[PDB]
C-alpha cells in the first residue's frame, strides 16, 4: 500500500503496454532470434576481432551503458575510445515507443526495484552487453 | 424515442420563437363578405366517395369509404381527424393531438344528426378528413368538405350540413366578423361555429369560447352563422349537380 | 479472395422442431423452425400458407431497419416454399443474432436455409449468401470484416440459388456502377459453389 | 542553445563549459535526443540531407522544462 | 398457437414417483442439473446451459449525461426478453405476466443487493458519465428460467471491461484498446437465485424442477442469497401456504448450494482468464463439439477469382445500347409542365358551366 501511495502520488505509471504498443518488438524468438542483415555489416565498421571490450559494471547490472577501450598501436601510442549503446533503431521518429519515451522522461528508482523505460525484454535482453552476441553500438575513438 | 419511425434530434426549438419580426398589423374590413370558394366532388378514384374543398387560404380534403363490416338495429359512423404537419405556424407531433381528437367528436356529434343510420344494420361508416392548410375557418371546412364527400358517395341523408366561422374583435366596441383569418384569428378574443341544415332549417352543431360574457352578442353570431350557412348553400347546390351530371354521363 | 471460417451446428434445442446454429468466423447467428401448426384465423390464407418471421438484435430493440430486413427474408423464402402442399396453416422461420462480425445478412440467409431444411419443410431449392465489398480502388473482397466494411465505399450482399445459381435477393450499400456489380455478381455465382458442397457435405454425413 | 546568451552555457561545477550526458540513451529522454543528433551529424557530413525533420525552439524548451519537472 | 395440453396420466405418474420419491431423469431431492459455461470472444458474453435451458447474457457501456440529482453515480437498466424460441406459447405481447415478474426479480436482486460498484464510475460529475446496460436473452424453455437467468447475469456482469479514459485539469480524452488496456470492474458479492416447488400442499419438495415438474406443482419459493451467509431476496408465489421451519430448512438448502454454485462459477472464470492469458484459441467458434455429426471445419479457400473480368466484360459488351426516342416537356404556366402523351386542350374552361 505504501508503495502503491509513492507511485500514485510522484506521478509515474505502472500500467503495462497494449497491444498494438507491444507488439511492434523486435523478435527475439528462439526459432529465429535476431541477427546483423550483412548490408548493415557493410555500411558499419566490425572491431569484433582486433579490439577487446569489457565493462565493470554494478552488482545487478542487468543491463549495461559504460564501456570503454584503449589499446596501443603499431607505432606505441595508447588510442582512447568511450562505446555507448546505440538504441535508435527501435523507437522511430512519431512513433508509439517515442511518444511512451516522450511521456515517462525518466526512468524511476525505488530501492527495491528498477522501472525499464522500454517493455521490459526489448532491453533487458537485446540492448544489454552481455554474454558475448552482437550489439549495435556507437564506438567514439 | 419511437420504435415506429425514424428517429431524428431530441429536442427541436422552431425559428418562431427566435423570429426578430414583431408580429404585425392586421388591418381593416367589411364584416358583410365571404371569401370566394370553390368546390369539387369526386376526386379520387381508389375512394367511394372524396371531396376536396378550398377557399382562400384554407386547404382540406375529405374521403369516405364504404360501408364494412362490424345500437344494431342501427349502424356505426367511424370518424377520424387529422391535419398535415406542414400546416399552420409551427409542426406538429404525427402521433396525435387532444385538438384533433376534440374536433374529430365535435365533427362526428355534427355529421349524424344528417345521415339515416337505421338503413345499414350491424354495418359502420368510416370519415377521413385532412387539413393540407390552415388558412382561417378549418371547422367551417371539415363540415361542409366531410358532408360533400357523403352525398357523393351515394349514402342516404335527411340534408346537407354547411358550416361558418366567427371571430370578435379585441377593440374597445367589439364586432363578431364573417370568414376569420389567421391574422384575424390569433388576435381575436372568441369564435363561434355554427352548422345548420339549410332546407330543414335545424342546427347540427354548436361551439364557442372566449371573452364575450353578454347574452345579446351570441344572438347576432348565432344568426348571421346562419345567414352564412344560408349564403353558402347555392355552391354546393351546383357543385354537387356537376358532380352527378359528370358521373353519370361518365358511362 | 477467400472465404473466411465456417462453422455450423444442428439440433440444439430441444423444445423446436429444428435447430440449427450458422457462425461463419466470428459472427454467428442462430435459428429455429416449428413445423406446419394452426394458424389465427384473421391471417390465414386458403390454398397457401403463411411465413412469419422476426429477428432479435443484441443492443436495443427491433426498429424500422430490422423488420425492413425481415421483409426481404421472408420475401426470399416465399420463392422457394411450396405453399400449396400445405395450405389453412403457418411456418414461421424466426433467425437471432448471437454474435455480429461483418456480413451478417449472408449468414442469417444461410442460417435460415439450414433451419428450414433441418426441419422438415417442402422446399423448392437450397439458397445461399454471399456478400461483397469493394474498396476504395475497385479490389473486390468477398465476405468482408466490418475493418474492411467501415473504409470500403460499396458493400453489396446477394443470395443466390442452388440449381442454376439465379439471383434471389441483393441489398446493397454504396454506390458503384455497372461493372463492378456484374463482376460482383459473377463473384458470387463462383463463390457459392463451394457452400453447397458445405450443404452437400453436412447432410450426407449427417445420415452416415 | 542559441536560444540564450553564451555566458549561460557554462559548466562552472566541473569547469567545463559545455556538459551533457550520452552514456544512456535507455534510461532517460534527452540522451535519445543527442542520439538523433550525433547520427543525424555523422550522416549530414557527407553533403547529402536527411529527410525527415528533428525539432524546433518551442518543442526543445517545452521538453526541457518537461524533463526538468520529471 | 398455444402448447400442447396435459393429459391425465402424466400427472398421476408424476405423483406416485413424486411420493415414491424417485424423479424422472434420475437425480435425487437435492441435486442440480450440471452446467456448461462458454465464452464469447468481446467482453461481456457468455452462454449457460442448466440441463436443457439456454441463456445468453451481453452486457454494454455507453456515455451519457446523469440525469437531475445523484450527480456522483451512473444508472444500470435492465431489460429481461422472452424469445418466441424458448417455447410455443411465448408470443410478443401475449405473456404480460411472467414478463413482469421476471423483471422484477432480477432487478430487485441485481440492482438492491448492492454489489455492483456504481459510485466508482464517473468522469465528471453534472457531466458525462458511464451507463451501463445488461441484457439477456432465453433461448430454450426447460424450466428454472431465474435461475439460469441470474447465473447468466452474473457471469456477464463478471467478464466485461470497460473503455478507459484520462482526466487531469478539465480536459477529457477518450482511449481504445490499442491505446489503452480495457479495464476489469468491481464486484463487492455474488447473489444467486435458488428455487424451490412444492408438490401437494406443502408435503413433499424438490430442488430444481423442469418444466414438465412445473405443470404439476402447486406454488414456487426463490431464495436469493449472496456469497458468504447473507440472504438477499426471497418470493413465495404459485398456490402455496407455507410453515415456518421451511423457510429456515429452505433458507439452509439455498446457502449450500449457493456455496457450491459460487465454487463452480469461480473456477470457470478463473480457467477462462488463464485460457485468454496463456495465448491459445479462444470464441464461440473453437466449441463445438468435434466428437459429433452435425459439426464440420474447413480452412479458407481461394474460390477460383479467374474469371470475373471477362464475364462482366462480355455482358456489357453483349447488350443493346440505350434507344434514341427523347421525350419533349410542355409548359403551361411556369409551376407545372407536363411530359406524356399530354392533354389536347391548353386548360379546361368552363367545361360544365
Amino acid at each position: 500500500g505504501e508503495i502503491a501511495t509513492i507511485l500514485v502520488e510522484n506521478s509515474i505509471s505502472v500500467i503495462p503496454f497494449s497491444e498494438a504498443q507491444m507488439c511492434e518488438m523486435p523478435v527475439n524468438t528462439p526459432e529465429s532470434p535476431w541477427k546483423v542483415s550483412p548490408e548493415e555489416e557493410q555500411k558499419r565498421k566490425d572491431l569484433r576481432k582486433s579490439h577487446l571490450v569489457f565493462s565493470i559494471d554494478p552488482k545487478g547490472c542487468e543491463d549495461v551503458n559504460d564501456t570503454l577501450s584503449v589499446r596501443t598501436l603499431n607505432n606505441g601510442n595508447l588510442e582512447l575510445g568511450v562505446h555507448i549503446a546505440d538504441v535508435t533503431h527501435f523507437v522511430a521518429p512519431n512513433s508509439y515507443i517515442d511518444i511512451e519515451a516522450r511521456t515517462r522522461a525518466t526512468t524511476y528508482y525505488l530501492a527495491d526495484r528498477r522501472y525499464d523505460m522500454l517493455p521490459s525484454v526489448l532491453s533487458a535482453d537485446l540492448c544489454s552487453l552481455l554474454g558475448g552476441v552482437d550489439r549495435y553500438a556507437v564506438s567514439i575513438m | 424515442g419511437d420504435h415506429r419511425r425514424i428517429r431524428g434530434p431530441e429536442e427541436s426549438q422552431p425559428p418562431q420563437l427566435y423570429a426578430a419580426d414583431e408580429e404585425e398589423a392586421p388591418g381593416t374590413r367589411d364584416p358583410t363578405r365571404l371569401r370566394p370558394v370553390y368546390a369539387r366532388a369526386g376526386l379520387l378514384s381508389q375512394a367511394k366517395g372524396s371531396a376536396y374543398l378550398e377557399a382562400g387560404g384554407t386547404k382540406v380534403l375529405c374521403a369516405v369509404s364504404g360501408p364494412r363490416q362490424a345500437a344494431a338495429l342501427r349502424g356505426r359512423l367511424l370518424c377520424d381527424f387529422r391535419r398535415a404537419p406542414f400546416a399552420g405556424r409551427r409542426r406538429r407531433a404525427p402521433p396525435g393531438g387532444c385538438e384533433e381528437r376534440e374536433l374529430a367528436l365535435a365533427l362526428q356529434e355534427a355529421l349524424e344528426p344528417a345521415v339515416r343510420l337505421g338503413r345499414y344494420p350491424r354495418a359502420q361508416l368510416e370519415v377521413s378528413a385532412l387539413l393540407l392548410e390552415d388558412g382561417g375557418s378549418a371547422l367551417a371546412a371539415a363540415l361542409t368538405a366531410a358532408a360533400l364527400a357523403l352525398a357523393d358517395a351515394g349514402v342516404e341523408m335527411y340534408d346537407l350540413v354547411v358550416g361558418c366561422g366567427l371571430s370578435l374583435a379585441p377593440g374597445p366596441a367589439p364586432t363578431w366578423l364573417l370568414d376569420p383569418t389567421r391574422l384575424e384569428e390569433e388576435r381575436a378574443a372568441a369564435g363561434l361555429t355554427v352548422a345548420l341544415m339549410p332546407v330543414l332549417n335545424q342546427v347540427a352543431g354548436l361551439l364557442g369560447s372566449g371573452e364575450g360574457g353578454l347574452t345579446e352578442s351570441w344572438a347576432e353570431a348565432v344568426r348571421l352563422g346562419l345567414e352564412g350557412c344560408q349564403r353558402l348553400y347555392p355552391v354546393l347546390q351546383q357543385s354537387l349537380v356537376r358532380a352527378a351530371r359528370r358521373r353519370g354521363a361518365a358511362a | 479472395c477467400s472465404l473466411r471460417h465456417f462453422a455450423c451446428e444442428q439440433n440444439l434445442l430441444s423444445r423446436p422442431d429444428g435447430s440449427a446454429s450458422f457462425l461463419q468466423g466470428d459472427t454467428s447467428v442462430l435459428a429455429g423452425v416449428y413445423g406446419p401448426a394452426e394458424v389465427k384465423v384473421s391471417k390465414e390464407i386458403f390454398n397457401k400458407a403463411t411465413l412469419e418471421v422476426i429477428l432479435r438484435p443484441k443492443i436495443g430493440l427491433p426498429g424500422v431497419a430490422e423488420k425492413s430486413r425481415e421483409r426481404l427474408i421472408r420475401n426470399t423464402c416465399e420463392a422457394v416454399v411450396l405453399g400449396t402442399l400445405h395450405p389453412r396453416t403457418s411456418i414461421t422461420v424466426v433467425l437471432q443474432v448471437v454474435s455480429d462480425a461483418g456480413s451478417l445478412l449472408a449468414c442469417c440467409l444461410n442460417a435460415a436455409c439450414m433451419a428450414l431444411v433441418d426441419a422438415g419443410v417442402p422446399m423448392r431449392a437450397l439458397f445461399c449468401g454471399v456478400a461483397c465489398a469493394l474498396d476504395s480502388d475497385g479490389t473486390l473482397v468477398l465476405d468482408p470484416t466490418s475493418k474492411q466494411e467501415k473504409e470500403a465505399r460499396a458493400v453489396l450482399t446477394f443470395a443466390l440459388d442452388s440449381v442454376e445459381r439465379k439471383l434471389l435477393m441483393s441489398s446493397t450499400k454504396g454506390l458503384y456502377s455497372d461493372t463492378e456489380l456484374q463482376q460482383c455478381l459473377a463473384a458470387a455465382q463462383a463463390a457459392s459453389q463451394h457452400v453447397f458442397r458445405f450443404y452437400r457435405e453436412s447432410l450426407q454425413r449427417r445420415y452416415s | 542553445t542559441g536560444s540564450c546568451a553564451e555566458e549561460e552555457f557554462h559548466h562552472y561545477g566541473l569547469a567545463l563549459d559545455k556538459y551533457t550526458h550520452f552514456t544512456s540513451p535507455i534510461r532517460r529522454y534527452s540522451d535519445i535526443v543527442v542520439h538523433r543528433l550525433l547520427m543525424a551529424a555523422i550522416s549530414k557530413d557527407k553533403k547529402m540531407e536527411i529527410k525527415g525533420n528533428l525539432f524546433s525552439n518551442k518543442d526543445l524548451e517545452e521538453l526541457c522544462r518537461h524533463i526538468n519537472n520529471r | 398457437m398455444k402448447e400442447t395440453p396435459l393429459s391425465n396420466c402424466e400427472r398421476r405418474f408424476l405423483l406416485r414417483a413424486i411420493e415414491e420419491k424417485k424423479r424422472l431423469d434420475g437425480r435425487q431431492t437435492y441435486d442440480y442439473r450440471n452446467i456448461r459455461i462458454s465464452f464469447g470472444t468481446d467482453y461481456g458474453c457468455c452462454i449457460v446451459e442448466l440441463g436443457k435451458t439456454r441463456v445468453l447474457g451481453q452486457v454494454s457501456c455507453e456515455l451519457v449525461s446523469p440525469k437531475l440529482n445523484r450527480a456522483t453515480e451512473g444508472i444500470l437498466f435492465f431489460n429481461l426478453e422472452l424469445s418466441q424460441m424458448a417455447a410455443p406459447a411465448f408470443e410478443p405481447g401475449r405473456q404480460s405476466d411472467l414478463l413482469v415478474k421476471l423483471n422484477r426479480l432480477m432487478e430487485r436482486c441485481l440492482r438492491n443487493s448492492k454489489c455492483i460498484d456504481t459510485e466508482s464510475l464517473c468522469v465528471v460529475a453534472g457531466e458525462k458519465v458511464w451507463q451501463i446496460r445488461v441484457d439477456l436473452h432465453l433461448l430454450n424453455h426447460d424450466g428454472n428460467i431465474i435461475d439460469a437467468a441470474s447465473i447468466a447475469a452474473i457471469v456477464a456482469l463478471c467478464h466485461f471491461r470497460r473503455p478507459d479514459v484520462s482526466v487531469q485539469g478539465d480536459e477529457v480524452t477518450l482511449y481504445t484498446p490499442e491505446e489503452r488496456d480495457p479495464v476489469p470492474l468491481s464486484i463487492h458479492h455474488m447473489p444467486i437465485c435458488v428455487s424451490f416447488a412444492f408438490f401437494q400442499q406443502g408435503t413433499y419438495l424438490l430442488v430444481d424442477p423442469n418444466e414438465r415438474e412445473e405443470r404439476v406443482m402447486d406454488g414456487l419459493l426463490v431464495i436469493a442469497m449472496n456469497k458468504h451467509r447473507e440472504i438477499c431476496t426471497i418470493q413465495s408465489s404459485g398456490g402455496i401456504m407455507l410453515l415456518k421451519d421451511q423457510v429456515l430448512r429452505c433458507s439452509k438448502i439455498a446457502g449450500v448450494k449457493v456455496a457450491e454454485i459460487t465454487e463452480l462459477i469461480l473456477k470457470a472464470l478463473e480457467n477462462d482468464q488463464k485460457v485468454r492469458k496463456e495465448g491459445g484459441k479462444f470464441g464461440f467458434a473453437e466449441s463445438i463439439a468435434n466428437q459429433r455429426i452435425t459439426a464440420f471445419k474447413m480452412e479458407k479457400a481461394p474460390i477460383d477469382t479467374s474469371d470475373v473480368e471477362e464475364k462482366a466484360e462480355e455482358i456489357i459488351a453483349e447488350a443493346e445500347p440505350p434507344s434514341e426516342v427523347v421525350s419533349t416537356p410542355v409548359l403551361w404556366t411556369p409551376g407545372t409542365a407536363q411530359i406524356g402523351e399530354g392533354v389536347e386542350n391548353s386548360w379546361g374552361d368552363l367545361e360544365d358551366s
